[PDB]
């Protein structure tokens, strides 16, 4: 189910439920990063794993997230999904979230 | 291969060159109701060919300000060809549906629709304690529009509607969805004109945009009833 | 393909993967079903042997939690100078699980429910006021279904219940518990009723007539005392041997009535109509 | 367990259902996915 | 990068997703915290009268 | 070797032993072993059958009594012109068995312990004051858990419960008894934690964030009546099924608080800083 | 078929739908060193998945007038995750490389990119008897820019450039690259951080164009060693 | 016999000639985690003679006044070679340890060291609330000194500390001890940056003293770490 | 003894468990010491 990544000030409602990707001229920029707190307001709280989870104190196991594109068929491109585990900060630059 | 698919029902046929491997609702196929969960004991009619066959509803204008489209299930064909002539002289009904949704446009437009079917979507109203009128909710073959398609015009999420059986028409990808319905409900048969029990819901999550020649791009909706079964024949309304 | 799942899956080693053809990781969500990439085949792991049990998650034990449905203080004393607005030693209550909304967030998980109710019913007892003690007062719970006609009084003719069922329990016992069966017309309770009432277009939406339960009506047996009582009266259901269809997204904005469906939503974020999860800067934005 | 009522519906809840089929919410999908096979 | 030709639309949309595995648990019901109510659903007194 | 040892040891009969090479009363406590010298090999013993049983050191019995957690006065009556610092009606509690030093020491014989917890609430009512008699009240504990939101009334909405596993109990009925599960996340509870809370280096140290079992909030059900009551709840919690590993040396020094393990110690012996033991005269000095 | 490619290496995978076949350098593919073969006698570490994954390094622009791109190996990744620190602690190395390169535009760009990979690309300097420095040949994880790359810098030819293991990004076929480097040296293991013993080239034969939106094409290197082998173990430099 | 002792981990050996048989704490060896217990699921690194081997610590002045030392593991060691490589950039670890500890003098020279290992070492503060700080307990490589040896930094007791696995370095008897500790925890894997899991304690219970030329005597500490996994691979602090 | 629940931690306390190892505690140590030999 959808993750409001774009949860921020003018998104209103429907727009929330997607990213706007652009053309860039800087290389290994970053497009957005998703909080993976379940327990706080953040993208993954209005979720089916992020509803039913919220009736439970605890919890184990692996995550998936999905990414379509809905670009044109004309759009090509090339992203990376990096998940960092705890005990840093989150990653800012491509050189450190790709480890 | 899973690209391609024909559906023939009756004397109505629907190809399409850029399919998603249909969706077939909870893994389940439409079929008749067997003789141990029957209820009404009157011979049903089944009109097999007169009814089981592709109906094609009114186009709608995807545009760039659209927020969602639904039709209501038998609502939107009570009154169309023998499946409408069947409910209007009957007062019990029972079918599947097979519902295809056509979308395309060209290699330069972006846009997502997200075709759900909703079992029993009881609306509610915005800002107001009073329930939803007899015309906000059947609106025959024109369908309606959502008011509000990020909470699903009923408090929900739009963000978890792919809980119900969808799919979803991304413009580089396909330009149809397929969704085959069984039989939704809490009973055997049912009253057509006093219940609905499947919407089917189209919604613009991904707008649709390009740079090109600006055509009209609209959004066309065919519904097969499957399996009917009609019981309680009396007069018309 | 059903099977029985006791535990949460085991994890399986992999190796390093380079195969033409083969892409575990690209999808299509455009056909309507959910990611089937496995652990396995996006990263290296290890062998797991999963021993976590998924007995919690059960739809029974999910919904098997008695949850309140029913609250009505009412005063307990001579209603001569009452106003008939007020609750005169009894009260009536058209039953229904969408007066609390936790519970009603919870059942509104599913399209169609079937399951018994075991009722429990919990009273309280205060003085008005001087402060001379709290009596041990009998209260009779009468079942009233569809149809059947509810008392007016509490020195009423109805409280005779030839038929109906009443239980006649006091405050300083246990609460009281019953069990009301699977009581629909229908193989479920429908949550949610894409429909009207009746056949002509001036019925309600969104309630099924099948879904119509009754009344429970609770009087105070005991005849007034020389001073006042407020009674508190709880009434808690806890479903069980429950049979769920259909899920549905969960309710987010706030219930506006116990009728429909209605929404506002919340004046800003979290919970709002225009935005569910509240704001942040940016989308690269990490607190 | 205990149950002295003549009615079946008056037992405990029954808390031993651990059939799932998830596939029909996770794929409900006509042609079976294939695991790393292109859909 | 995301490299557009002059007739596509230049900004394209992600649409996110998030499941569970099936080696996903969960355990220790509670409340949940999403759900709130402060007074006055609108017909609740209704029942009673 | 591990054996099963339901008595003590018996003792056999020994002989004048005279050996070169043997020195079984010389031992090297440097290996970091206990002596292995018998009584039967420093003096001369007789056959001695020895039937006292083992049964009552069991870590199992020597746990498993019942003891105080947690212990609240709150006064029962109406609450508008109290204080914000008071408990009105109701109070919660973060559960740790750290407040009350009996069971803390008794805990703390052990690094990591695994068991069940049989939680009994015992409720004592008294009247503030002229005397009338003490009221059958009905109170509500319930179990809110890390991340669950707490009552901030007596009246609130948290105590409706759809999820939340609320006891009802009276003050004249038995004591309410529970029993939570062992409800780590780790496979023990951490009795010492030598680590930090968080990544953040503002974290707090020495309490394990898989220790944090979650809130118990405790409320009156009744209304309040036209006098007021003192009610005092005592919990007391009995661990079972219990698993302990890595025994420690036992708490010397007064305790000075439940969040860490500072020391002050006593102004003199015993139990002081540089004295535990109470003084004599000299180490020849008999009494 | 043979155009989609996932390579799954430690915690690290690359998805591509427009692949070439991917190339094993002279059918070889990497393993761990014999005890045959060995020479150092105490016993290696081998960091398996703490090593043996991709490495992204910094994307470089794919513009106009670009002469071509190379980086040496392991000297591109000596300073990079645990790779790089198993770099700095040990006297020996023993390697392969699985050199994935990404370069994708529109179907109205064209292009080609000689991806080649060039065992001992013993350079040389332009119009001077002297040798190339240090910091003419060390570039770490920026890599170079070939001088002229038509004779590859080093007075042979581009034109026969092809007799290494190279692929092709023409990008009317395909947007990716894919080379699978074994170990390539004289002796067993190796000092890495004063020889390196492949040479990523990256070369547009025929360069960028196109008359549509120019946005920036760039050209990305995710580089995965593969059989980590580290021998001689000391402190960091 | 048993007073001669060679340990050999990875290219690190460590003899000595006046052992006293040294201690496997609880009766344990350490092992790497089973699969029947793992809970994390990626495949973990085993970097198996970069990082099981003796790492010395800086010696401590065994002198006149002192009253003790002590090590907090794996803090004394994420800092040091490949195991603090491995620490800085994967969130899990798990590893026992093998700690050798090393204090000679001359046979006029007496003393007695109670070398202890304290699973989860809570300290405490003296004479307030406050719990310690960050900077109280972590002080990674140098270790600390404690502040009231007689009751562990803790309210409990040194007479009863022998609960733990300990030796005791009396001068006069032998001139080491050694000390083997097993995983250690409530969970299988650990972060080692906010938790530690034993404490090498290092008590004069007998104080030094000779009549003899007043040399130095120093105590120093070689730990080895031993069967160290570690997962969660991502970039360093 | 009686237990009329579904949960098996909601039974009574266990005290039937008489193994002991106090050798993990008392002889820690690798090799096995004699009764009257010297170490």
């Amino acid at each position: 189910s959808m993750m409001e990544i774009n949860n921020t000030e003018s998104a209103v409602g429907m727009e929330r439920l997607k990213v706007d990707i652009s053309a860039l001229t800087d290389v290994d920029q970053l497009l957005f990063n998703i909080p993976l707190d379940i327990q706080l307001d953040g993208p993954l709280r209005n979720t089916l794993v992020g509803n039913i989870s919220r009736y439970y104190t605890h919890w184990s196991g692996s995550l998936e997230m999905t990414f379509m594109f809905c670009g044109s068929f004309m759009a090509t491109g090339k992203l990376i999904l990096c998940y960092t585990p705890p005990g840093g900060s989150c990653p800012t630059t491509r050189e450190t979230a790709m480890l | 291969s899973d690209r391609v698919l024909q559906l023939k029902l009756g004397n109505s046929a629907i190809v399409t060159q850029e399919a998603a491997n249909y969706c077939c609702a909870y893994g389940e196929w439409p079929n008749y109701l067997p003789d141990h969960e029957a209820v009404a004991i009157d011979k049903p009619t089944q009109p097999e060919t007169a009814t089981d066959r592709f109906y094609t509803l009114k186009s709608v204008k995807w545009e760039a300000g659209s927020t969602g489209w639904w039709w209501k299930l038998p609502d939107a064909l009570n009154n169309i060809g023998m499946f409408g002539q069947n409910v209007q002289h009957h007062y019990l009904y029972r079918s599947g549906f097979l519902i295809h949704v056509q979308c395309n446009a060209t290699r330069f437009h972006q846009g997502a629709l997200l075709v759900v079917a909703i079992p029993e979507h009881q609306r509610g109203a915005h800002n107001t304690n009073t329930s939803p009128g007899f015309d906000d909710i059947m609106k025959g073959e024109e369908g309606g529009t959502f008011n509000h398609p990020y909470v699903l015009d009923d408090g929900t999420s739009l963000a978890c509607a792919t809980i119900f059986p969808h799919q979803w028409i991304n413009l580089r990808t396909n330009n149809s969805a397929t969704i085959v319905l069984p039989w939704m409900n809490a009973a055997p048969m049912d009253f057509p004109l006093r219940h609905n029990q499947w919407t089917l819901a189209i919604i613009p999550v991904v707008p649709l945009g390009t740079r090109t020649m600006s055509s009209m791009v609209p959004i066309t909706v065919s519904i097969a009833p499957m399996c009917c079964e009609f019981n309680g024949l009396r007069h018309a309304i | 393909i059903e099977s029985i799942i006791k535990t949460a899956t085991d994890t399986v080693k992999s190796e390093i993967n380079a195969e033409l053809g083969v892409v575990p990781s690209l999808n299509a969500v455009e056909t309507g079903a959910t990611s089937n990439t496995e652990p396995e085949e996006a990263i290296q792991t290890r062998t797991v042997i999963n021993q976590h049990g998924v007995s919690e998650t059960l739809v029974e034990n999910f919904l098997s939690r008695a949850a309140l449905v029913s609250k009505r203080s009412f005063e307990y004393k001579d209603h001569t100078s009452s106003a008939a607005q007020t609750d005169k030693n009894f009260f009536k209550w058209t039953i229904n699980t969408r007066s609390f909304v936790q519970l009603r967030r919870k059942l509104e998980l599913f399209t169609y429910l079937r399951f018994d109710a075991e009722i429990t019913i919990l009273t309280t007892v205060a003085v008005n006021g001087t402060y001379m003690g709290l009596p041990n007062l009998t209260l009779q719970a009468m079942f009233v279904p569809t149809g059947a006609l509810t008392p007016e009084k509490q020195d009423s003719f109805h409280w005779q219940s030839g038929s109906n069922a009443s239980v006649f329990f006091k405050i300083s016992d246990p609460p009281a518990r019953m069990t009301i069966p699977f009581m629909c017309i229908n193989s479920a309770y429908s949550v949610f009723y894409d429909g009207f009432a009746g056949f002509e277009k001036s019925g309600l939406y969104g309630i099924n007539p099948a879904d119509t339960i009754g009344n429970l009506c609770v009087r105070i047996v005991n005849e007034h005392q020389p001073v006042g009582f407020t009674v508190t009266v709880r009434v808690y259901m806890k479903p069980k041997h429950i049979k769920a269809w259909a899920p549905r997204p969960p309710r987010t904005l706030p219930y506006m009535s116990i009728a429909n469906a209605n929404y506002k939503g919340k004046k800003r974020a979290p919970n709002a109509l225009n935005a569910i999860i509240g704001n942040r800067d940016s989308v690269k934005t990490m607190p | 367990q205990i149950n002295f009522y003549k009615d079946s519906y008056a037992a405990s809840a029954s808390k031993q259902d651990f059939s799932q089929d998830p596939s029909k919410f996770t794929e409900p999908v006509v042609e079976g996915l294939k695991a790393g096979a292109p859909v | 990068n995301l490299i557009v030709p002059s007739e596509s639309s230049d900004t394209c949309s992600l649409i996110g997703f998030i499941a569970a595995k099936d080696d996903f648990s969960l355990r220790l019901m509670r409340d949940s915290p999403d759900i709130g109510q402060i007074d006055h659903l609108h017909a609740a007194e209704a029942a009673y009268q």
